[PDB]
């Protein structure tokens, strides 16, 4: 998150977590991002959640196009630069920046 | 390896034998659990030289 | 014959529809989990 | 055609109250929902709170929740925010957008001088 250098949307970075303990009660009360919308599992209650491997898209857009992000939409940047699964099971975080 | 899960167990005992593995009783208690949830079916010792 | 992409070049005087936003996408993947949760505690009573 | 006039900023200790306004004049009739976001110097927009003025539902920051209301005088022709237990972190300048659907964050539009709000 907190990570200086973000790849172009065409070139999304991504990072493998394991092996670890997430905490995403800090993340989820932080208003200090505009954009928490998780799909397959409740925002909350994350903490009693438990998965084999994470998986960390990372990249930065404009404003304008934080819409298309999600399942069952069409956009140019969806459709041309990140194309995500229909029925992905995750989040989707997103702060002005 | 079961459960896709690595079993160590370890424990270690000063002897005073010149060569065989010594009778007795020893009790092994567990060293770590690692999770890989690999396919073993071979393995090898290393050792040096 | 045309250049397949294009630059944003983002501005401090952006609006807030074209100003830039950071977005990072977790996507969970599960078949032994490897990555648990926090699961809280109290005091002990005797 | 529309035009967004905000007004009732000012200074307040934390803990205290303001009562933002945004008057809308021409044919907003188009515009169904409004929203006040801020923004401070160094940090980029965020929308404080939403308003469908058909239906009444209402949206609010996490943070802002409890201590902000929206609510709409038709009379006026105003829409106001409430801001209840005031925080440092509340200070920036306030500013009022409209538009005729909610999906997205630009076609509100018609946002006007903004209103000065500083916690201290
Ligand atoms: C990352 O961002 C959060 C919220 O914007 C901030 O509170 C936190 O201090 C940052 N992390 C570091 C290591 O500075």
């Amino acid at each position: 998150f907190n990570a200086t250098r973000f790849a172009s949307v065409y070139a999304w970075n991504r990072k493998r977590i394991s092996n670890c303990v997430a905490d995403y009660s800090v993340l989820y009360n932080s208003a200090s991002f505009s954009t928490f919308k998780c799909y397959g599992v409740s925002p909350t209650k994350l903490n009693d959640l438990c998965f084999t491997n994470v998986y960390a898209d990372s990249f930065v857009i404009r404003g304008d196009e934080v819409r298309q992000i999600a399942p069952g939409q069409t956009g140019k940047i969806a459709d041309y630069n990140y194309k995500l699964p229909d029925d992905f099971t995750g989040c989707v975080i997103a702060w002005n920046s | 390896n079961i459960d896709g899960y690595f079993k160590i167990y370890s424990k270690h005992t000063p002897i005073n034998l010149v060569r065989d593995l010594p009778q007795g009783f020893s009790a092994l208690e567990p060293l770590v659990d690692l999770p890989i949830g690999i396919n073993i079916t071979r393995f090898q010792t290393l050792l040096a030289l | 014959c045309y250049f397949p992409l294009q630059s944003y070049g983002f501005q401090p005087t952006n609006g807030v529809g074209y100003q830039p936003y950071r977005v990072v996408v977790l996507s969970f993947e599960l078949l032994p989990a490897t990555v648990c949760g926090p699961k809280k505690s109290t005091n002990l009573v005797k | 055609q529309v035009q967004l006039v905000e007004s009732g900023g000012g200074s307040v200790q934390a803990g205290g109250s303001l009562r933002l306004s945004c008057a809308a004049s021409g044919y907003t009739i188009n515009t169904d929902a409004v929203a006040w976001f801020r923004q401070a110097p160094g940090k980029g927009d965020e929308r404080v709170a939403v308003i469908y003025t058909g239906s009444g539902n209402t949206n609010y920051a996490d943070s802002v929740k409890g201590r902000f209301t929206i609510s709409q005088d038709n009379a006026k022709n105003t829409v106001y925010l409430q801001m209840n237990s005031l925080k440092p972190e509340d200070t920036a300048l306030y500013y009022c957008a409209s538009g005729y659907y909610g999906a997205s964050g630009y076609d509100f539009n018609n946002w006007g001088q903004g209103t000065q709000v500083t916690v201290s």
